[PDB]
């Protein structure tokens, strides 16, 4: 049932760089494919139809080529914008699609910004208990986080979560947040999240005790 | 132009028979045309499920043939799609797309969960920083949305004035519903003086809060 | 051919 290959699962890339995906057919698919370009949150948009037609509003950084089982795309110069999955699909057989190219920005090293919030009184009342810690606004991607109650690491309770790539700046951010029920919460002092990025030699900690209004 | 935006069930227990429906707004569905229903799975992945074409004929995806059905509505100018036996792995966001070149025109896309859970509105907790009047020059507020079902949530910020300096980061299922959280950084000055508030909107509950970041003591 | 063959009765995977 003609299977389509992308190449790079993934790539980082500068900009004004030659960027050059790739897709494959399985058996004879024409001139009928056509390339898609989707952003974090949003439909994927036409780029490319008939192998190597470009669309309207598509930019000339923007151009195909290809027949009958290979296909590629390219871009003349990467620009922060173009950060997204591009999918690619046949239209020949029945409507099958690649397994897209996710394609982010390689810009220079930035430590993160980390800020960590004590949980809430109202969450308390609640019943619960949550120590947020964000990182704010680094790169590369890998970083990091360890929690420590009281000297002791915590590696239970935690959820991390990241955020897509640029952000008009090309960085990321993530957010750890540890959760434990108030009595507990109640029973330790020194609440510290430990991020070891990169940009820097030694760890970057915060924290707050429990003791001081 | 051409408007295609798809609405429907939200959240549908196993077993059970899904049902969306496609409006599209700006060329009669009957005049020219392949009027597609395209699913996307968590992460990447896009699998075409089948048509309605301009004469009304059918051609659906040879795997997920035996259980799907598209009809359409020619006075109300929409089509619709209709998934049966729904399996937790059918599970995904769904799109109505127009096919003649390619897939032109898109919808915005209408996510759809199939879990045994229930709807759980949202436990919104502000999170303000605890140590005198700030940092720097800059403080970062934020904003944990904990405990709701099913997905999504949209957070904004002072009704949308807040529209920098923002970060909302993606929900992580803890057991049986999500998480999420969302920071926003803003001068030391506008910050205690100026009033900022996290508002966030449940849809499938019809749940909208607007909590207030305040100062912890000191 | 713009790509028209899975839709107007014509192209589809043999088997």
């Amino acid at each position: 049932d003609i299977v389509l290959t992308q190449s790079p699962k993934s790539m980082s890339m500068s900009v004004g760089e030659r960027v050059t995906l790739s897709c494959k057919a399985s058996e004879n698919v024409g001139t009928y494919v056509s390339w898609y370009q989707q952003k974090p949150e949003q439909s994927p948009k036409l780029l490319i139809y008939g192998a190597s037609n470009r669309y309207t509003g598509v930019p000339d950084r923007f151009t195909g080529s290809g027949s009958a089982t290979d296909f590629t795309l390219k871009i003349s110069s990467v620009q922060a914008e173009d950060l997204a999955d591009y999918h690619c699909g046949q239209t020949y057989s029945y409507p099958t699609f690649g397994g897209g190219t996710k394609l982010a920005i390689k810009r220079a090293d930035a430590a993160p910004t980390v800020s960590i919030f004590p949980p809430s009184s109202e969450q308390l009342t609640a019943g619960g208990a949550s120590v947020v810690c964000f990182l704010n606004n680094f790169y590369p991607k890998d970083i990091n986080v360890k929690w420590k109650i009281d000297g002791s690491e915590r590696q239970n309770g935690v959820a991390n979560s990241w955020t897509a790539q640029d952000s008009a700046d090309s960085t990321y951010s993530m957010s750890s947040t540890l959760t434990l029920t108030k009595d507990e919460y109640e029973r330790h002092n020194s609440y510290t999240c430990e991020a070891t990025h990169k940009t820097s030699t030694s760890p970057i900690v915060k924290s707050f005790n429990r003791n001081e209004c | 132009q051409v408007a295609l935006q798809e609405s429907g069930p939200g959240l549908v227990k196993p077993s059970q028979s899904l049902s969306l429906t496609c409006t599209v707004t700006g060329y009669s569905i009957t005049s020219d045309y392949a009027w597609n229903w395209i699913r996307q799975f968590p992460g990447n992945k896009l699998e075409w499920m089948g048509y309605i074409r301009n004469g009304g004929s059918t051609t659906y995806n040879p795997s997920l043939a035996s259980r799907i059905s598209i009809t359409r509505d020619t006075s109300k100018n929409q089509f619709f799609l209709q998934l049966n036996s729904v399996t937790t792995e059918d599970t995904a966001t769904y799109y109505c797309a127009r096919g003649g070149t390619g897939f032109t025109y898109w919808g915005a896309g209408t996510l759809v969960t199939v879990s045994a859970a229930a709807t759980t509105p949202p436990s919104v907790y502000p999170l303000a920083p605890g140590s005198a009047a700030a940092a720097a020059a800059m403080v970062t507020l934020g904003c944990l949305v904990k405990g709701y079902f099913p997905e999504p949530v949209t957070v904004t910020w002072n009704s949308g004035s807040l529209s920098s300096g923002v970060h909302t980061f993606p929900a992580v299922l803890q057991s049986a519903l999500y998480t999420l959280s969302s920071s926003v950084t803003v001068p030391s000055s506008p910050r205690p003086s100026a009033t900022v508030t996290c508002n966030v909107a449940h849809p499938a509950s019809s749940t909208k809060v607007d909590k207030k970041i305040v100062p912890r003591d000191c | 051919h713009q790509l028209d063959p899975a839709f107007g009765a014509n192209s589809t995977n043999p088997d």
